[PDB]
């Protein structure tokens, strides 16, 4: 379990499944210590709304 | 057809630097593009290949030689691919005065 | 072809078949080396969402 993933249960359609969970970054972090801007989330995983 | 035209697009946009790097007429240039419509929709990307010179022509401003009608499909390295139904074509592009 | 294609296997709906996945670069590279927008993909294909 390298850091940034984890074990999620999910109770799908039919019983459980334990589906793991993962993120990373998307760019390298310090492109400007200055920058201030949000860091915006990007979900994947096709999500449903809610 | 949206699909044909924008990787068509994204390769005309390669060829040109490719080939002649200081001009940038199509990387910057708002363009728009008209193709009449009348191609019969599953041969519609057969004429594909046609625009990637069209708009190099405008790209270099030489006006196309005379009377040279041209086809087919193209892939986003320049692979051409076969297309279907030539004889219609053949026989509609003879009358039209096209000699190559 | 050497800079952006590889052979790729697929299970097509009637026996397998050899697609090519296709790259390629759309704009020129560095206009200012020292500025910080992502370039961001288009996909073509007719691609599902999934």
């Amino acid at each position: 379990t390298p850091p940034g993933v984890v074990m999620g249960l999910a109770w799908t359609a039919m019983g459980g499944s334990t589906l793991f969970v993962e993120t990373s970054l998307r760019r390298p972090q310090d492109k400007d210590a200055k920058g201030d801007k949000d860091g915006s989330l990007e979900v994947t995983g096709q999500l449903g709304e809610v | 057809m949206k699909e044909s035209a924008r990787i068509a697009y994204t390769f005309a946009r390669a060829f040109l630097m490719q080939h002649a790097p200081a001009n940038d007429y199509l990387v910057t240039s708002h363009i728009h593009l008209h193709v009449p419509e009348g191609a019969t929709p599953k041969d519609g990307p057969s004429a594909g290949c046609t625009i990637v010179t069209a708009l190099l022509s405008l790209a270099m401003g030489r006006p196309v030689r005379q009377n040279l009608a041209m086809t087919g499909e193209v892939s986003l390295t320049g692979k051409i691919l076969p297309v279907g139904g030539i004889k219609e074509k053949t026989i509609a592009a003879k009358r039209a005065g096209v000699t190559c």
